[PDB]
């Protein structure tokens, strides 16, 4: 026996700021679903922001480019908040050049059908000095809150790009919001409510989308809350495993030459629970392989303890 | 900067070194994150010799405490200093004012 | 001294707010009544206790 | 040892006859690498980064 | 390595052993007082108020 | 000269308003100060004394 | 982009109307706006039935006296709010209390309607003293969602519908393997008896849902 509300007029007054209005509220509704809204509004909406900067010739964020007024730790801070908005792609490489004693705006960047600057007059540097040039490739991904720079480390597995100065990401387009619920009276009604909220983007989500994606997520949450199966989880893993873990590293970590790195790719041999069982047989017929070319595989096997081609009736279990 | 001040923070800026003081009044020729170029003001300048007034820059390094001590330009390509001028921040120093 | 200074302001009374005089079954219908702000923290009341 | 040389012998390490005393950084502190300096006796000869 | 696998066994021997707090002072036999600990993300003790 | 430059400021001359709980999203009850206070943070950096 | 959704929880009940349900892990911050969102549509906003206003037999007035009950008006009513109430097809019923002579009027000495159910019968209505004793009034149960007080009737009893006693939610902190800061979210929920709390807590989050129909995809 209940009512729901809906979106009346929603009233930009900038791109950047507008409020957003839901008439059919019932008495008390309006904190109710106010307050929790804001909490879903402030911080789980998406958002795309600079996550790794590459730039022309400086090595970290401690240096001095020549014929530049800021220091590269401060052109990171300013990119942290340069507002962009793309589409269809997830993580998107944008490219930056621009010479001569001039403010290098964010409108200088170069275009891509999916990004749109929503801010183009955002200042990025200034150059000073007639032909002091630089050049950047500023990548653009796009997540979910707070993901500061340093816990981008330790997924690593060669990062080793030195160029690559990574940025704090401030993935998210609120700033702040506020809501207000006045009273207002559907002509017929004992007494309903309105829901003002008031909300101040960076300009790169339209109020509409993102109140909806918001009220989608509480569904989700409240989807596991209506029944309560008191579940719980299957547990108890496995303790047996057969074979010596090392057969489960990558051929990589056999730190070998070129020549003999890409030619197990090419014979198909990631893991070296393959390299292990393949004959010296199996080697002069692969593509690229000969006298001086297979010294060198029978010499790293040997330090780390295993031996070129063996069995093993039952590889690789088992999941 | 401190919203609440006192009024001292700017002598405290100026006379402990950390920040960079023009000591020629003149305008600026060259702006780099590393130097300052003063092309010095006629009045001021020396008859011989001539010239501008350069003021390099101390760059991200190592303070007595571990924390980092490093200098800003705080003017713009182009504009007028006077001698006794603040020409460059340095940490916890904006402006000119002490901003610990 | 934090703790003390909530229970202080919980359990005292003023002249008259939200509240005034009605009665109340238990201790958790209390808890109902101002959770809701329906009633005012301190207001006189009367209820049945245990 | 014995379980120590057994052991060489096994997966053939060659026991080296040096020491490791490498500058490693301490534990739980993370930075950013921004200056190297090396000081070289007079008369020694300056090895290839120096 | 820190594997991910070590903070499940932490948990295991943290539970029913105590750990013994002192702060400067040890004036009373209350200066050191056993707690049982509970894991935190941070560099900081976190120590009941009203001990 | 404060309440004065508070009014020029449109501020109200308690330096208190009323503030909201983000959690519960209710009000909080009496006045607040709220305001702006140069802080400072002192090099007894935690994961220097751990 | 996609979200966290919670996994193991544990309803341990104590007595049939009383539960306390633990649930982790939460997003960052997803125990109170679920917390606390939920505690207001369980206290405020749920369809119950309860005692809304008596007409009594003996004395027009609220601060008068009934011969031969040493409970007060005033106790009376109060024992009229801890009656629960739930009506089946029927939107209003309303009963009729004869009983007498010397001993406790029960709840189970009642007229029992048929669309009528007195979830405790054994309820304690008032105690009646020596000799004779006489008592009968008609009592008018409402159907209403929340907590309505008998003064905000304008043109008496204090309308309890909703069936919850107490709510109350914490939340704590959960790590999930490698996350660092979660949260678990603990509800404990006291109700009249018209309804379980394992229930109570579904068609309290449907509800929710329902005002959402208008935005979700």
């Amino acid at each position: 026996e209940f009512l729901k509300p809906r979106l009346v007029d929603i009233e930009q007054v900038s791109s950047t700021h507008a409020k957003v209005t839901l008439e059919p509220l019932e008495r008390g509704f309006g904190h109710t679903l106010g307050n929790a809204l804001r909490r879903i509004l402030l911080s789980s909406m998406p958002g795309c922001a600079v996550t790794e900067v590459e730039i022309d010739g400086v090595l970290h964020e401690y240096s001095t480019k020549e014929g530049v007024q800021e220091d590269i730790l401060e052109i990171l801070l300013n990119l942290k908040g340069l507002a962009v908005r793309v589409q269809g792609k997830d993580e998107v490489i944008l490219t930056l050049n621009k010479s001569g004693i001039g403010p290098v705006t964010a409108a200088d960047i170069t275009h891509d059908g999916d990004v749109e600057i929503v801010k183009p007059q955002h200042v990025i540097c200034h150059l000073t000095d007639e032909n002091a040039s630089i050049s950047m490739r500023i990548k653009v991904q796009r997540g979910r809150g707070y993901v500061p720079a340093s816990t981008r480390i330790h997924s690593e597995e060669d990062e080793r790009p030195i160029g690559r100065l990574l940025v704090d990401a401030c993935y998210s387009p609120v700033e702040r919001i506020a809501y207000n619920v006045e009273a207002a009276r559907v002509e017929q009604r004992t007494d309903l409510d309105k829901l003002v909220i008031e909300m101040e983007t960076n300009g790169t989500i339209d109020p509409e989308e993102a109140i909806r994606r918001a009220a989608t997520i509480l569904a989700e949450q409240l989807e596991a809350f209506v029944d309560l199966r008191d579940v719980r989880q299957p547990e108890v893993k496995e303790e047996k495993p057969e074979f010596d873990p090392i057969l489960l590293r990558p051929v990589d970590d056999l730190e070998l030459t070129v020549r003999s790195a890409n030619c197990l790719k090419a014979e198909a041999i990631h893991y070296i629970g393959d390299l292990v069982q393949r004959t010296e047989v199996e080697l002069l017929k692969t593509p690229n392989l000969g006298k001086k070319s297979l010294t060198e595989i029978k010499d790293v096997l040997a330090s780390r303890g295993l031996s070129l081609g063996m069995r093993l009736e039952n590889w690789p279990p088992a999941s | 900067k401190p919203l609440v001040g006192t009024g001292m923070e700017r002598a405290v800026a100026v006379d402990s070194g950390v920040t960079a003081v023009a000591k020629r009044g003149g305008v600026v020729q060259y702006v780099d994150a590393s130097r300052i170029v003063i092309k010095v003001n006629e009045d001021e300048m020396y008859p011989g010799e001539a010239g501008i007034d350069i003021y390099n820059l101390t760059k991200y390094t190592r303070s007595n405490q571990n924390t980092c001590i490093n200098q800003m330009p705080c003017v713009s390509l182009g504009e007028p200093v006077e001698r006794g001028d603040v020409l460059a921040d340095g940490p916890s120093t904006d402006l000119g004012e002490l901003a610990l | 001294q934090d703790v003390v200074l909530g229970l202080y302001y919980m359990t005292r009374d003023c002249v008259n707010a939200k509240g005034e005089g009605m009665v109340l079954t238990g201790p958790k219908e209390a808890e109902r009544l101002y959770r809701s702000g329906l009633a005012s923290l301190h207001a006189r009341v009367k209820v049945r206790i245990t | 040892t014995p379980e120590e040389k057994l052991l060489r012998a096994i997966f053939g390490e060659k026991a080296s006859d040096v020491k490791d005393s490498s500058l490693r950084v301490p534990n739980g502190v993370s930075g950013t690498v921004i200056d190297v300096q090396v000081f070289t006796r007079d008369g020694v000869e300056k090895d290839k980064r120096a | 390595r820190e594997e991910a696998v070590v903070w499940d066994i932490l948990d295991e021997v943290i539970r029913e052993h105590p750990v013994l707090l002192n702060r400067a002072p040890t004036l009373h036999r209350l200066g050191i007082q056993a707690f049982e600990p509970v894991l935190i993300e941070g560099k900081a003790i976190q120590l009941h108020p009203l001990v | 000269e404060i309440k004065e430059l508070l009014k020029l400021g449109d501020l109200p001359t308690s330096g208190q308003i009323r503030l909201y709980d983000g959690r519960t999203g209710e009000q909080f009850e009496r006045p607040v100060t709220v305001g702006y206070m140069y802080m400072l943070k002192l090099n007894h950096l935690v994961d220097d004394k751990m």
